[PDB]
């Protein structure tokens, strides 16, 4: 089957420059039946170009796509807030035999951010629940790739640690990571230290915040 | 350099059906594009280039399949779309670029024909024998029609009927006056709008034609709609002198019409 | 003119069968491509198969060959896709999109929310995060609450009944391995305010009707 | 329009009820077909000739017409069977600096034929004086510029032109309409169509050694009197069902108002006492070994009268 | 539209001939009147005769039965006038005429020079004109060049490279007997100015390709 394979995986932009995506398609693929949609996160894809040139209704005249056989790409000539979402293209046609491209999502290009790390001790009341969770916050940073691992007693953890990540805020542009590290009481009660360590490009060095168990 | 031409009787080959509906057991009427029963084909040996006029019918003796495909156009120097056909055993390359094509085009034993090939507005894919071919080009279609038959004999044309299937039909959209061949004995005859009473037998072939204006006798025939004609007298048609050239007689006059003071008025009357 | 309605958003237990429902309108149904296209939450969307209601021959994916049977229905203009033995990676959105012969154009519908979830509806249990006394990133801290066990989606976390907004970043909640739903909210504050203003996170849970106000404060 | 796209379009199925259902036309012209029938029909090939023309040239496009579109861009035939269909693009091709992307052909050395295409640019020569691809006096560029514009008025706006040929040849047919096909139906007078023709009579398997490009066979009359299944490649014999006159053999109403029927030249199987005479079916007379003299005749040496109880005979 | 262009400039010496052509274009060549139309310099509008190509039988003016012959060629669409033996008094500019059978407007083309003299190309001969010293005008004197016997025409005067503008009269050049034009330019300048400011007349000759810079003083 057909794949079509989106190009840059993430793109960083400021407003008002020129955004240009591509798709390409391992076969010949008809320029008629190649569609652009923008996906906003929590809503429905929203169709953008068809025909590979076509603008849908009401969609602003500085999104256009062009290209052809092997090679789609789409260019917004002047970004803009409203511009930032995850965009797929579509190969299709009117035979049942449709594929889409893995997305391209582009993003606020921002000043590197350091993070804000903090620590929390898990509450009382959860550890009467047989359950501890220790949650480790990075708060107000940039680029979104980000390394949290977490050590106990000087131990790696993994198969534990779930992850949680906001969408990039219109007014600071950075991210926040939530890591919450889920064990049984029990467990808990058998290691003292438990520390989140944080590698980030705004840091110098790899941030680490620990807490001892039962501490004030 | 080329070879100097040659001239054979054609007998009563080069018919073919002029449409695919089934009959049999009649004799048909049909006035087309048709090869007049013995007449003057020309003969060459392995190619001009040929004009092309209403149509051709061509034909070619092998046993090794030499002939490949053909060109038509009316220049043929990519200034118009020219159709350049490669049409091989079953393998056809058939375009409409506008070629430009060389001063020989020859094809090696290797694909050197022409030099270049822009816009392109169609692309198509896809004893001796005695491959018999009609080409013609009508309404902007270019319709070929083909027969193979084994046959031993390389003197001249075979004494014998046989008729030719239709295969193919091309959008093509081109003018076409010139044609040449394209080679890795061929006859080229050219077709004349005839009319033609066929006979279909019971198994729906045609085994037998007669050309209506070869002859008296195929004027009889084809008036009397039989191959048989008994004793007698029939009035086959009508004479008639067709004028030699024209003749204008108007007055001798030498004024222009004062069609300005009417249509270049400042002012139209109420 | 033409316009796609599907059926009404499904939670269903794992191992059995959804079958969601995709009503055209406009008259271009029988001569259209009918796709089923899925998108699971927080990944790009993808194309489970297709129909002709014309042919009524339907193709699929191969990752959706064999678990998934899609019908058309020209009679009553109605694409039907069935998914049998659901799993909890089967929890996705699924939208009908049409092709006409005589358009380039697709034509969406609204998407079919499917849960395939082993648990029930559940109240919120809602856990303070206390902000470290010694843990002070340049004067100022970070407090929150943990929402965890909660099912179904979604839950509203605010902060003082709304009065605080400045620095909130509601994390968005995770499937856990036991079938019920986690997220953490937390607040970046001044750490002079510490002692100072209280802070209280407001969980509310409309499938559950369960509201739960909970104070943070200092180890 | 000089450079009219052309796609051909085969080997597949078309609802064209979404095509004339649609409001989106201001021009939709057939000849030779009803836009209604064309989910009914069947054809060898449809070509979809595609351009851009201006409002006022819209009526160029039609056959039997002249002018600048029809002789020098796109011509189409006398005979020409299909649909023309036009729509407003000004919101599509209209550009408020001037849309110079669409072109037509002002002098030509002469008319187009029916469905040709030129796109030849050398420099027109309106004179005697060659131009040697030079522009100057008597020597003028073929081809002009729309320059379409939104501030246009109606008859200047960019319409967008399609045209549907339908080619109806002897071969297989290749597009068709939306209409399923019912199984075939033998020994039986039905209604039949095999794309697109239609008929009525009795289907029966033939004889006829068809050539593979042969699809059907026709009568001195010009009707078809076999045809080649679409689905399963089999002959078949079209014949009229049945049919002849009807006599009503009649004693004078004064002596009886008792009437025999003769169905002249039908079997007694198509259509009391029932006989089968060589004049046809004969029915409400009782036929007797007896020979008297002719009293009404029926035919073959058969005749009619009314004898002892007394009913009508045949004899 | 309709236009009509005529072949370039003539220089022809005294007794040969010369054949102006008019070409149009438009179509309405056959069917209208194309008449020629000579203007001597100086001197007004002249009919000389005109043709009408479907016909063609020209008629020509009283004064120009003879010395003039006027043919059409419809399948050239081109007029031509020739005048054999030609005079001095023929060196004039030649327009051809045009009014169509359809319209009762004139189509006229952009006027063919013929200068018939037997000198050859030379170049001017500048001589300055001394101001006088007493017959002052009020305080005013007038001072120039006289550029002579030069051929063919034009020539160009200015004065200090063009720095002196105001006041300067370049008379029209005048075709003298011997077939050579002549013209003088002067510029009137305040009397105290004489010895204060000097002045330089630059005469071109363009055919000869000839520059001359002279100064004029007072005598
Ligand atoms: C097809 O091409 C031929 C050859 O170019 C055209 O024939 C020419 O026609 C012009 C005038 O129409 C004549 O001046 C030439 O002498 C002709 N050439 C020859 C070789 O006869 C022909 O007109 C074209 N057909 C169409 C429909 O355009
Ligand atoms: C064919 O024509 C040529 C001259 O054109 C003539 O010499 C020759 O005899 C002709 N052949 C026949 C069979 O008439
Ligand atoms: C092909 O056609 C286009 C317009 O139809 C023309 O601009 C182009 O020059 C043509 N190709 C060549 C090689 O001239
Ligand atoms: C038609 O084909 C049959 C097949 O054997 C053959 O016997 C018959 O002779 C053919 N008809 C004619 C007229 O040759
Ligand atoms: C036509 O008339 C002209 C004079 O107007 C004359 O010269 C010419 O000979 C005439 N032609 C004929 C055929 O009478
Ligand atoms: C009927 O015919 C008989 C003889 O054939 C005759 O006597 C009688 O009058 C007729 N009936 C009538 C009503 O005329
Ligand atoms: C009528 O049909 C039957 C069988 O269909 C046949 O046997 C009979 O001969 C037919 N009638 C005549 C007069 O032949
Ligand atoms: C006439 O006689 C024959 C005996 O040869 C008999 O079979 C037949 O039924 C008789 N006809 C009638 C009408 O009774």
């Amino acid at each position: 089957a057909i794949r079509m394979t989106q190009s840059p995986g993430t793109l960083s932009l400021s407003p008002g420059e020129r955004a240009t995506l591509s798709c390409r398609a391992s076969q010949s693929v008809s320029s008629s039946y190649l569609a652009w949609y923008q996906q906003k996160p929590g809503q429905a894809p929203r169709l953008l170009i068809y025909g590979a040139s076509s603008r849908a209704t009401g969609i602003p005249d500085r999104f256009s796509g062009s290209g052809s056989g092997t090679d789609f790409t789409l260019t917004i000539s002047r970004l803009e807030p409203e511009d930032f979402a995850v965009y797929y293209c579509q190969q299709y046609g009117t035979s049942p035999s449709w594929t889409f491209g893995q997305g391209t999502k582009v993003e606020i290009k921002r000043t590197v951010a350091a993070p804000s790390v903090f620590i929390f001790p898990p509450s009382d009341e959860q550890l009467k629940s047989g359950t501890a969770s220790v949650v480790c916050l990075l708060n107000n940073f940039y680029p979104r790739e980000a390394k949290v691992q977490w050590k106990v007693d000087n131990a790696l953890q993994s198969g534990n640690s779930q992850e949680s990540v906001t969408e990039q805020d219109s007014k600071d542009s950075t991210y926040s990571l939530s890591s919450t590290l889920t064990l049984s009481k029990a467990d808990y009660e058998k290691h003292k230290v438990y520390a989140c360590e944080v590698t980030h490009q705004g840091l110098s060095s790899p941030v680490t915040k620990s807490f001892n168990r039962g501490e004030c | 350099t080329q070879l100097p031409p040659a001239y054979t009787n054609s007998f009563t080959r080069g018919v073919y059906y002029p449409d695919k509906v089934f009959r049999s057991s009649v004799l048909h009427s049909t006035q087309d594009l048709f090869l007049p029963f013995f007449s003057n084909v020309t003969w060459f040996h392995a190619n001009p280039v040929l004009p092309f006029n209403d149509g051709v019918y061509f034909a070619s003796t092998e046993k090794s399949n030499i002939i490949r495909g053909w060109i038509f156009g009316t220049t043929l120097d990519s200034k118009t779309q020219s159709l350049l056909i490669v049409n091989n055993a079953t393998n056809v390359v058939i375009k409409v670029c506008e070629f430009q094509f060389c001063n020989d085009p020859f094809l090696g034993v290797e694909f050197r024909v022409y030099s270049s090939a822009n816009n392109c507005t169609f692309e198509y894919v896809s004893f001796k024998n005695l491959r018999e071919f009609v080409f013609k080009n009508i309404d902007g279609y270019f319709k070929i029609y083909s027969k193979h038959t084994p046959i031993n004999l390389v003197r001249g044309l075979p004494q014998g009927f046989s008729a030719l299937e239709p295969l193919v039909d091309l959008p093509i959209g081109i003018n076409i006056t010139r044609f040449q061949t394209l080679h890795i004995a061929y006859y080229v005859g050219y077709l004349q709008p005839r009319t033609f009473l066929l006979k279909y037998n019971e198994n729906g072939t045609i085994t037998d034609a007669v050309d209506c204006a070869l002859d008296p006798l195929s004027e009889t025939k084809c008036t009397l709609k039989s191959f048989t004609v008994e004793k007698g007298i029939y009035q086959t048609s009508n004479f008639r002198v067709q004028p030699t050239e024209s003749i204008v007689r108007f007055p001798n006059i030498t004024n222009l019409c004062p069609f300005g003071e009417v249509f270049n008025a400042t002012r139209f009357a109420s | 003119e033409v316009q796609l309605v599907q059926s009404g958003a499904e939670v269903k237990k794992p191992g059995s069968s959804v079958k969601v429902s995709c009503k055209a309108s406009g008259g271009t149904f029988s001569s259209s491509v009918i796709s089923w296209v899925r998108q699971a939450p927080g990944q790009g969307l993808e194309w489970m198969g297709g129909i002709i209601p014309l042919f009524g021959s339907a193709n699929y994916a191969q990752k959706f060959q064999g678990r998934v049977t899609i019908t058309a229905d020209e009679s009553t203009s109605t694409a039907y896709m069935e998914m049998t033995s659901l799993r909890s990676e089967d929890t996705a959105v699924y939208y009908c999109a049409k092709v006409s012969q005589w358009a380039l154009i697709l034509f969406w519908g609204q998407g079919t929310l499917v849960t395939v979830s082993s648990a029930s509806t559940k109240g919120p249990s809602v856990f303070p995060l206390a902000p470290s006394s010694k843990s002070t990133s340049g004067g100022t801290a970070a407090l929150g609450c943990l929402v965890k066990d909660y099912f179904p989606e979604p839950v509203t976390v605010s902060w003082n009944s709304g009065a605080l907004t400045s620095g909130v970043h509601t994390f968005p909640a995770v499937l856990q391995s036991s079938g019920l739903y986690s997220l953490s909210s937390v607040v970046t504050v001044p750490s002079s305010s510490l002692g100072t203003q209280t802070y209280i996170c407001n969980v509310n849970h409309k499938p559950s009707n369960t509201k739960v106000d909970k104070k943070v404060e200092p180890k | 329009v000089y450079a009219w796209n052309r796609k051909r379009i085969s080997n597949c199925v078309a609802d064209y009820s979404v095509l004339y259902n649609s409001a989106s036309f201001s021009t939709f012209k057939c000849y030779g077909v009803s836009p209604t029938k064309l989910n009914d029909l069947c054809f060898t090939n449809v070509y979809a000739d595609s351009f851009v023309i201006r409002g006022d040239e819209v009526r160029q496009i039609a056959p039997g017409q002249t002018g600048n579109i029809a002789d020098y861009n796109y011509k189409l035939p006398d005979d020409f069977t299909g649909c023309v269909i036009a729509w407003n693009s000004n919101n599509l091709d209209s550009k408020v600096g001037g849309n110079y992307n669409y072109l037509y052909r002002l002098f030509r050395k002469s008319n187009l034929k029916p469905f040709e295409r030129d796109i030849s640019t050398e420099i027109y020569q309106a004179g005697s004086t060659p131009c040697n691809g030079v522009k100057g006096f008597n020597c003028y560029f073929p081809l002009q510029s729309y320059g379409f514009q939104p501030t246009y008025g109606v008859g200047y706006q960019p319409y967008r032109v399609v045209v549907l040929s339908f080619e109806l040849l002897h071969a297989p047919a290749t597009v068709c309409g939306p209409k399923k096909s019912t199984n075939l139906v033998k020994n039986k007078c039905v209604n039949f169509n095999f794309n697109g023709l239609t008929g009525t009579g009795v289907l029966t398997e033939s004889n006829k050694k068809f050539l593979p490009f042969q699809q059907f066979g026709r009568d001195i009359a010009d009707t078809t009197d076999a045809v080649r299944d679409p689905q399963t490649l089999e002959i078949l014999d079209i014949t009229p069902c049945s049919f002849g006159g009807v006599s009503v053999i009649t004693p004078g109403t004064n002596t009886s108002n008792q009437v025999a029927v003769l169905y002249q030249g039908v079997n007694c199987t198509e259509v009391s006492n029932v006989f089968q005479t060589r004049a046809g079916c004969l029915i409400g007379a009782e036929h007797v070994n007896n020979s008297y003299e002719c009293d009404i005749p029926i035919g073959a040496g058969i005749c009619a009268s009314y004898q002892t109880s007394q009913s009508i005979i045949a004899y």
